[PDB]
């Protein structure tokens, strides 16, 4: 029940931190949370209904680099407990009706694999018929490399899903978490209505290794961080964790043009 | 410059060289040495024709980065007419990795959108090694929507290794040109008629490659990671490039029963670089197949096919 | 740092500020200094209506360009609740020139941009002194489509010397931003109110000012080219300024009899700098207004009672 | 003269939703208000050879 913050290492308290929504009471540095435990949180209470709970990884390629996909799978399910990265919820904010998606970064580096991908035209296909935002934590450290193709379409899939709520008219927010790098900053993370993105988050699509070897040279200080991009544009706003739910709430109330929600 | 498992048929061919220079020397000896190049010529034809009978994923990939290969300017050159090139996306630059204009296609205008890798090496470092920076992308999208906007199809080229990832393109918002790229191109009201020639992936291939109808030719390679990649992350090491290959499944026929791709041209023998004419008269053939049967469909059920196709991408 | 015309009422207004430091010093002599600071009060009142009774073009010019004056960001303050900043045109970068969000204007949700010089030099030089890079124009084209999206209505503040005339500036270009500024403004389909506070022109200014109703306060000026500009090119001078103001007709009246501008706000006697909050709620009054009576024409209605009114500018 | 610039732009966008083409020709000099009302708002811009465009002199 006492755990070290890597960043300033400190002794903090556990369950201080878990109610603080993981975030060092000192450095204000934002790791790891569980997509469950955060769709509790930002959502309503009593009101989470889990979408897409019957997909499971199917793997059919038979996969088998150093240790057998299905093994990586199931290594993943039970560490993680989630059959894949992505788990939705739908719920209510604030009064709100609300479809909210989650990435277990956990699960084989938050990988984007075929289930992610119909998990996300599921929370879509909810949200277009009972017309309600959708929200999205991007924690993915690209494509799933075990699926090849099959992988890369998901990010078609999900941009023409995105293409039909906006053609709806309806909110979509992005909130870009550490690391949103890949296909899934290429795809969908980055297509959101306001690309909200948390203090200090790896951000990109191509990791810092590789642009490293391409220039052989040092990289500019604070290269790919949320501070970094929203300077270059490519992030609407920088919103601490504790401050989400609100900050969420009164946004998409003020875009769906209902009343503020009550503080 | 042939690869190294093609260093036969180089030989045979600096022999023909060889024997030709030899029949233009003298004059009393013509037959015999046209009939030995007729010989030697069966002799390659046979050899290339033993040699492509099983090949590998490493020797596809290897075949897709020959250094001899027609790209999308030779493509462009041989099955189309009238090219004029449109350069720029009105904010930043131009990039010459991406290179786009509207020509006609037996007639009829199309779009036309594609990688250029380059030639030789000056061309090779002006294109960027045909890595697209994300004014590339942003070109590629106002292209498509002026095609859209003129009741154009549009026709796409995939050759590339994919998205350079540079400081200066990762600062100007790469990953929102792929991602605006993919969302606006399943939205067209025009047929979209993407092929694979050469290279392509990591998502910087897919940018203009969400189409009505995806084509591949027989020796192209389309993964979501170079092989080289897959192994350093996977493997922990980088030549166990050809294990990774066999193991993603970037071949064509591989990529055609998982339903991802909906046919493959067949190549000229020993590849498209050979007879680059018959290459590009295949395609074209394959490209008014798939626009005569696309026309048919209205612009609605033109889009609702497209939107369900995505849909069944995947197991789930 | 009240204007070179304005030391009188400078003067009046320190001293009363030392009036009421004494004042508060001691306390056997406050009734003759309430009795002066009483006196003075009423001689600044009148001394600032009769000054102001007669002001020329170049007075009102220098006025607008006061360094002491709200700026979009503290109209948005007084005026607008639940503010939220957007920063990104997700191209290049985000132009601290342009500050643009999504507030409540009494409960009714409001896209806010408009330009912001700074107050002190630090923000002046961060803000390029409200002149915007094309970053800036593609930020506010983005933020007006994102508004037009959820059927929310555009409001417009116009504060700034013009775009800014630089090399980078220039390069990434600042003329195709502003065309497409213009174009895309003439079809929103949500009403768009247009204000004119402090100083606009030159193009840059009318980028994000084609609105359904343009409104002006008082003492604000709306040119096609600053008048030291004008002086510059016509009259070969630049000391000749105020000669360019009075011809060109930079000034409110002159522009609401010539039906470029559909209203104008009262500002406080002498200026908008003396109470900022009533000039706030003036212009949050007059933008109600504006409004009210634009929510009853349709969609369709209004697009095409913003297109005639585009229409009929100019006398042909 | 500058709300000649909107005026422009609104034909233009009218004559663009119809899908009627429109190129733009740039010639020497093309700067000011013409540069960023229509003449870099066709959907092809065609400049001659050595043309001074911008928006500021
Ligand atoms: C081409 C593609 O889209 S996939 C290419 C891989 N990803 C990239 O190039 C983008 C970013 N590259 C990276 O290495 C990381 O994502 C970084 C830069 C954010 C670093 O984050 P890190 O803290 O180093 O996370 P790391 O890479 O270790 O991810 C954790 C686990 O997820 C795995 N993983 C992450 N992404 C993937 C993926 N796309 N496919 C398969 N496994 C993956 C890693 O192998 C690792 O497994 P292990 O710990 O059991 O060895
Ligand atoms: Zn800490």
């Amino acid at each position: 029940v006492w755990t070290k913050c890597d960043s300033c290492g400190q002794v903090l308290y556990r369950a201080e931190l878990e109610r603080n929504l993981e975030v060092c009471p000192k450095c204000d540095h934002h790791m790891r949370m569980t997509a469950r435990n955060r769709l509790h949180s930002l959502l309503d209470e009593g009101s989470l209904v889990e979408l897409g709970s019957e997909l499971e990884p199917k793997d059919v390629l038979k996969f088998r680099d150093s240790k057998k996909y299905k093994d990586r799978l199931a290594s993943a399910q039970k560490e993680t407990g989630e059959k894949d990265a992505l788990v939705v919820m739908k719920g209510t904010l604030y009064g709100m009706p609300v479809v909210a998606a989650a990435f277990e970064f956990a699960f084989m580096g938050g990988s984007m694999g075929s289930v992610v991908g119909a998990r996300f035209v599921r929370a879509v296909e909810q949200a277009l018929e009972d017309n309600c935002p959708l929200i999205c934590f991007s924690a993915s450290g690209g494509a799933r490399m075990q699926e090849a193709l099959m992988s890369l379409m998901q990010m078609a899939k999900t941009s023409a899903a995105l293409a039909k709520m906006q053609e709806r008219g309806l909110p979509y927010i992005s909130v870009l978490t550490d690391p949103t790098m890949g296909g899934v900053s290429a795809s969908f993370a980055m297509l959101g209505d306001l690309n909200i993105a948390e203090p200090k988050a790896l951000i990109g699509f191509a990791g810092p290794r590789v642009i490293e070897q391409t220039v052989r040279e040092k990289l500019p200080p604070g290269f790919q961080r949320s501070e970094f991009l929203i300077e270059k544009g490519a992030i609407d706003m920088i919103v601490r964790r504790p401050e989400m739910r609100l900050k969420l709430a009164s946004i998409l109330a003020k875009l769906m043009n209902l009343p503020a929600p009550n503080p | 410059n042939f690869l190294d498992f093609e260093q036969p048929i180089a030989e045979l061919e600096a022999k023909i060289d060889s024997l030709t220079a030899v029949s233009r020397q003298d004059e009393k000896l013509d037959i015999n040495i046209d009939e030995e190049v007729h010989r030697l010529r069966e002799k390659s034809v046979e050899l290339t024709r033993k040699i492509f009978a099983d090949l590998g994923a490493w020797q596809i990939a290897q075949l897709a980065r020959h250094p001899q290969r027609p790209y999308t300017l030779d493509y462009v050159r041989l099955a189309f007419d009238e090219f004029d090139e449109l350069a720029g996306d009105r904010a930043y630059a131009d990039d010459k990795a991406i290179v786009g204009g509207i020509a006609r296609l037996d007639g009829r205008p199309v779009m036309i959108i594609g990688h250029q890798k380059g030639r030789e090496t000056k061309e090779k470092i002006r294109r960027n090694f045909g890595m697209p920076a994300p004014e590339g992308y942003r070109k590629a999208l106002r292209l498509m929507q002026m095609a859209e906007r003129f009741k154009m199809p549009i026709i796409t080229f995939i050759d590339t290794p994919g998205a350079y990832p540079g400081v200066g393109a990762e600062e100007r918002g790469q990953s929102e040109a792929i991602a605006r790229n993919l969302r606006e191109m399943s939205r067209l009201g025009v047929p979209v008629v993407c092929t694979v020639i050469g290279e392509g992936g990591s998502g910087g291939a897919l940018a203009i490659g969400v189409g009505d109808k995806v084509n591949m030719l027989q020796y192209s390679t389309y993964s979501v990671i170079s092989p080289e990649g897959c192994a350093s992350i996977l493997w922990k090491s980088a030549d166990k490039a050809p294990l990774a290959a066999e193991a993603m499944g970037i071949i064509a026929p591989r990529l055609k029963e998982l339903k991802l791709i909906d046919s493959i041209i067949p190549e000229p023998l020993g590849g498209a670089h050979r007879n680059p004419e018959a290459m590009a008269a295949s395609l074209k053939a394959q490209l008014l197949a798939d626009l005569a049967d696309l026309d048919v469909l209205s612009t609605e059920d033109l889009k609702n096919r497209r939107y369900q196709r995505l849909m069944s991408y995947g197991y789930a």
